[PDB]
């Protein structure tokens, strides 16, 4: 998610075996052919591609170089389970070097409908002053999801940060969280609480409430 | 040389077509064969190095063995090496079809040139000379356009295809070259060029294959914009090497020709680092390198008069030590490059002016009788 | 055939002078510059320094130029990072690449294929230092009062700094299911996570859970344990 070089699509979902194309361009220094970095989740980054003599561009086949006009092009011919990373363009200049911001590579899968579970906040955090309250979605795909944090019938919105993992490495699934922030006095002031989710994979948005003070 | 001299001609535009032929297929092999970047190193070294050690050899027995067979020898070598290199995935057979590269042209290209050099007459030698140096470049120019030509074809083809011409310039070889009419040994005659060939090779090549990234960076050249003063300097490069003959009509000698030749280089490569706008770096392009492109024959017709006989071996020395520069030069010029953009060039004087001073010693010693 | 090792990365305080040291051998027949890209938690990569091997001359990025001081000896082959004056916004892990730039001669249509092979394994420096130790809280499996095929429960591991926190589940041994969302930084300044598993809803009365949490900057270690609510 670096700058100074845009590059889009920010995250695609490409099914196995599919040719899909990812391209940044470049400053106003078009020369000195990018080369292509891949790096999975949690390692260091490897080399596709090295930096091409700028006269050979578009090389035969299953990984591109395309020295398009003024912004440079990578095109995937098929996608193996062994090709799913992030991927950053790296464009020389006189002295220094610039990276894209990264396209990510995902995964494509059947569209599977999430699970909602919520946890009312524990019985130590209540007399800490804050109470969390956490509302799982877990069972993802795709990441797309609208969590609605819902008390005595109305909307909150600022006091909610929620976090997504990543790409899960047998089931092709995300699972997201997300965390509500009150403390003890507006905590109390209120019954019950609920998140609604509304996922692609629903017909209808679900809720999972609780009622603290009452098990 | 009716006959003769179209298929010699033919046998090293193959080398060199097949030399070029693995740039734009390269780094298309090492990924999808999985390696990883320092055999790249060895891969691209292992023709250069193989051809170093074999050519002061294999082409010193190649005058007392036969010009003829240790070319064919050569083709055959040449025709097995570029099928090794598509025939399936490994490394160390593609390790070893670079080095078996390095035996083709480390027998062919001194047994050859020693070949034009017997064949030839006394006179119009130059001319051929220059007609050769006129096709070494023509085949690097069709190399690597005959590659990115054979794209979806399944890029193993170019090897399959130039080692099939290896096969068709093999029975030529038997049939069209055949046998020679029939037929000083001190190694002191030949310091002069091998350090000669030594030092502009080293400084020459750095700015020749980073010339497409100088002035990538300095004038902002698009990558269908270098193609015209890539061409431009080959089409005056290609007239001048036929222009060339008539220069030692006039000129005195070879020496005094270098010395000029490498004090215009330098007049324009002067121009070449002040200019910094298009027009006036692109006119500029096409008489750069005309000192250059008309040097190499001028080098290579050196090593073919000082040497007698053993034409082999006197081609040999030019084969290893331009490949030890072709090497070597780009290697350190890569490091200078980064520091600011204009280092090759400099390069590409300082050794020019080492060239001046290295042929006007060799005058003075001629002076010496 | 070449390795890379980099050592020295830790925790700092915010204006303390770290130095990173990044050894490796050598000779892969190229022409050498080792660099230092920088790549922040959940962000991509951005290059800060580099140093050629030969002529040796420093490169740095707008933002982190004079700050820094890199330098490199050749009797041991290593390029150190001279870090100075630093800042929140300073935290990373700090890869050391290698620039080769491989050539091959192409009379004007030269090859030449350079790139950032070879990489050292990742060392992380954390700059903010107010630490703290997590507050290990417990998720207990409501059930939501009618328990279903299946059921949750977690941790939250609430309000520490910086945000090294590895939790595992019974000294890892539960690996079956186990999610751990990556660390929020709240607005108060603190982090947080939660990290919950996935449990068949018949183990929960036979066989408890506990939470194996590891803050390392703090030497802070708890057992939490994870239990349905009693009503």
């Amino acid at each position: 998610s670096d700058i100074q070089m845009t590059q889009s699509p920010s995250s695609l979902s490409a099914s196995v075996g599919d040719r899909v194309t990812i391209t940044c361009r470049a400053s106003q220094s078009v020369s000195s052919a990018v080369a292509w970095y891949q790096q999975k989740p949690g390692k260091a980054p490897k080399l596709l591609i090295y930096s091409a003599s700028s006269l050979y561009s578009g090389v035969p086949s299953r990984f591109s170089g395309s020295r398009s006009g003024t912004d440079f092009t990578l095109t995937i011919s098929s996608l193996q389970p062994e090709d799913f990373a992030t991927y950053y363009c790296q464009q020389s200049s006189s002295s220094l070097i610039t990276f894209g911001q990264g396209t990510k590579v995902e995964i494509k899968r059947t569209v599977a409908a999430p699970s909602v579970f919520i946890f009312p906040p524990s019985d130590s955090q209540l007399k800490s002053g804050t109470a969390s309250v956490v509302c799982l979605l877990n069972n993802f795909y795709p990441r797309e999801a609208k969590v609605q944090w819902k008390v005595d019938n109305a909307l909150q919105s600022g006091n909610s940060q929620e976090s997504v993992t990543e790409q899960d490495s047998k089931d092709s699934t995300y699972s997201l969280s997300s965390t509500l922030t009150l403390s003890k006095a507006d905590y109390e002031k209120h019954k019950v609480y609920a998140c609604e989710v509304t996922h692609q994979g629903l017909s209808s948005p679900v809720t999972k409430s609780f009622n603290r003070g009452e098990c | 040389m009716n006959k003769q001299i179209f298929v010699l001609y033919f046998n090293i535009f193959l080398i060199f077509l097949g030399i070029g032929l693995v740039i734009p297929v390269l780094p298309v092999y090492l990924k999808d064969l999985g390696l990883t970047g320092s055999d790249l190193g060895l891969l691209v070294a292992a023709f250069a190095l193989s051809q170093m050690i074999i050519s002061p050899f294999g082409g010193t027995l190649a005058d007392k063995l036969g010009k003829k067979l240790i070319i064919c020898i050569g083709l055959i070598l040449f025709s097995v090496s570029e099928f090794m290199f598509a025939v399936g995935h490994n490394f160390s057979v593609l390790m070893l079809s670079r080095v078996i590269g390095g035996m083709s042209a480390g027998m062919v290209m001194p047994g050859v040139t020693g070949l034009i050099a017997d064949i030839s007459p006394s006179h119009q030698k130059a001319k051929n000379f220059g007609y050769m140096s006129a096709i070494i470049n023509s085949g690097f120019i069709l190399g690597p356009g005959i590659g990115g030509f054979m794209a979806e074809v399944s890029h193993r083809m170019p090897f399959y295809f130039a080692g099939a011409l290896g096969i068709l310039a093999f029975i030529m070889s038997i049939v069209l070259i055949h046998d020679p009419k029939k037929s000083k040994i001190n190694w002191k005659v030949f310091i002069t060029p091998v350090i000669l060939t030594l030092v502009l090779s080293f400084g020459l090549s750095a700015f020749e294959t980073l010339y497409s990234l100088y002035t990538a960076d300095k004038v902002n050249y698009s990558p269908k914009d270098i193609s015209i003063a890539i061409t431009g300097g080959g089409i005056f490069g290609a007239l001048f090497q036929i222009y060339f003959f008539d220069k030692f009509m006039k000129y005195f000698s070879e020496l005094t020709f270098i010395a000029w030749s490498l004090l215009y280089s330098v007049v324009v490569l002067i121009l070449l680092v002040f200019a910094n706008d298009y027009w006036s770096i692109m006119l500029i392009s096409f008489v750069v390198f005309i000192g250059f492109d008309m040097i190499r024959p001028a080098i290579t017709n050196y090593f073919s008069n000082i040497a007698g006989e053993r034409q082999g071996f006197a081609g040999g020395l030019n084969s290893t030590f331009t490949s030890m520069g072709n090497f070597i030069g780009p290697l350190i010029a890569g490091a200078l490059f980064d520091v600011h953009i204009e280092a090759p060039i400099y390069m590409a004087i300082g050794v020019s002016l080492a060239g001046v001073v290295i042929v006007l010693i060799e005058k003075q010693h001629r002076a010496k009788l | 055939e070449v390795q890379l090792v980099e050592s020295g990365g830790g925790l700092v305080q915010p204006g303390g002078s770290l130095r990173l040291s990044c050894a490796a051998s050598g000779f892969t027949f190229s022409s050498s510059s080792i660099h230092w890209v920088r790549q922040a938690p959940g962000k991509g990569l951005e290059w800060v320094a580099s140093i050629s091997s030969s002529s040796g001359s420093t490169s740095y990025a707008d933002s982190v130029k004079g700050r820094f001081t890199i330098s490199a000896d050749t009797s041991k082959n290593t390029a150190y990072l001279q870090m100075n004056s630093l800042r929140a916004e300073d935290t990373a892990v700090y890869y050391c690449a290698r620039y080769s730039r491989y050539y091959y001669y192409a009379w004007r249509v030269g090859g030449y294929w350079g790139g950032l092979d070879y990489w050292g394994q990742g060392t992380l420096v954390t700059v903010f230092n107010q630490i703290k130790g997590p507050s290990v809280f417990p998720l207990a499996p409501s059930s939501k009062s009618t328990s279903g095929g299946t059921a949750a429960l977690g941790c939250l591991v609430k309000d520490y700094f910086p945000e090294p926190v590895t939790v595992s589940w019974n000294s890892g041994a539960l690996t079956s299911g186990v999610h751990t969302f990556p660390a929020v930084l709240q607005s108060s300044g603190l982090y947080s996570l939660s990290s919950v598993v996935t449990v068949p809803s018949s183990s929960l009365g036979t066989q408890t859970y506990i939470c194996n949490v590891n803050h390392k900057p703090s030497n802070t270690k708890v057992d939490k344990k994870v239990e349905p609510k009693s009503c």
